[PDB]
């Protein structure tokens, strides 16, 4: 079985843990428990092939510890909240860090806009589409509350890793 | 910080922030249940770093603050009926239903150990641990 090492990065409180736990446990965590370091393993069937997802859930508050897990990671979910423009612009800093430890502009990444269930939207789809177009990466709208696009976000990142491996 | 790095079953890990007074059980309940693990099926150990052994078992109700700075490991108890799934592609010629969504299942996937049958788009909802009491 092929193992894919996934890393979830983004500003504190954008829903990195809620998206991961919604994928692993199929439950929505509505409390704020700021992550320090959390790894998850789970079998998923993607395009007919079973594979093992090793997901590292990181800290948005950054508890230089990132570089180690950023070097060993195979794919990255750059997550922001559609009601938090600051986190949307913080995405640029996270891609700068990953590119600084990967030594390449061609890193498997997927821009994820979370919290789409909220009506207080401050980042529209065109903005994130343009940012994802600028980076050459896909963009996925998600909501860990409703599980909308949760599978789609992780499935897309795995497909990015498969095509990156040629 | 007042944190503890705890290695978890199936090559997983977490770092918990100890609140004064909490036991190891209190700090690790959420990390286990979110990963589909039951604390009743597990033991918590202190990783030993000398020649004597590899780890020493600890009582779940041990005060977590007394172990700040040590590396811990939670393992399955001996021979608990918990394992990982063994998925396989499977076309159901006869009418069948998905264990996750209860809809028709023509070309799905079935675990060869527990029998869980499901669509591809339902695999993430399959429980992480495979229960085998055969
Ligand atoms: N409405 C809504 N709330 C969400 C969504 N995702 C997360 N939240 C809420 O956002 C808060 C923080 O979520 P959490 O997953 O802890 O975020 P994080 O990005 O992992 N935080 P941290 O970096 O600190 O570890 C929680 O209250 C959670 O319920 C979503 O899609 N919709
Ligand atoms: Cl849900
Ligand atoms: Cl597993
Ligand atoms: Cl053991
Ligand atoms: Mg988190
Ligand atoms: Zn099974
Ligand atoms: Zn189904």
């Amino acid at each position: 079985m092929t193992e894919y090492k996934l890393v979830v990065v983004g500003a504190g409180g954008v829903g990195k843990s809620a998206l991961t736990i919604q994928l692993i446990q199929n439950h929505f965590v509505d409390e704020y428990d700021p992550t320090i370091e959390d790894s998850y393993r789970k079998q998923v069937v993607i395009d007919g092939e079973t594979c093992l997802l090793d997901i590292l859930d990181t800290a948005g508050q950054e508890e230089a510890m990132r570089d180690q897990y950023m070097r060993t990671g195979e794919g990255f979910l750059c997550v922001f909240a559609i009601n938090n423009t600051k986190s949307f612009e913080d995405i640029h800093h996270y891609r700068e860090q990953i590119k600084r430890v990967k030594d390449s502009e061609d890193v498997p990444m997927v821009l994820v806009g979370n919290k789409c269930d909220l009506p207080s939207r401050t980042v529209d789809t065109k903005q994130a589409q343009d940012l994802a177009r600028s980076y050459g990466i896909p963009f996925i709208e998600t909501s860990a509350k409703t599980r909308q696009g949760v599978d789609d976000a992780f499935y897309t990142l795995v497909r990015e890793i498969r095509k990156h491996k040629e | 910080s007042n944190t503890i790095r705890v290695f978890l079953p199936n090559k997983q890990r977490t770092v918990v922030n100890v609140r004064n007074g909490m036991s190891l059980h209190d700090c690790l309940m959420k990390a286990l249940k979110v990963r589909g693990l039951q604390p009743e099926c597990c033991a918590v150990f202190r990783l030993l770093h000398e020649h004597k052994g590899k780890k020493a078992r600890l009582d779940w109700n041990t005060d977590a603050a007394s172990l700040i700075g040590e590396e811990l490991q939670v393992d399955f108890l001996d021979h608990v009926p918990l394992t990982t799934h063994n998925f396989a592609r499977k076309t159901f010629l006869k009418l069948a239903f998905c264990d996750i969504c209860q809809k028709f299942l023509l070309n799905g996937f079935r675990c060869q150990t527990c029998g869980y049958k499901f669509h591809e788009h339902c695999s993430t909802k399959v429980p992480t641990m495979c229960v085998d009491w055969s």
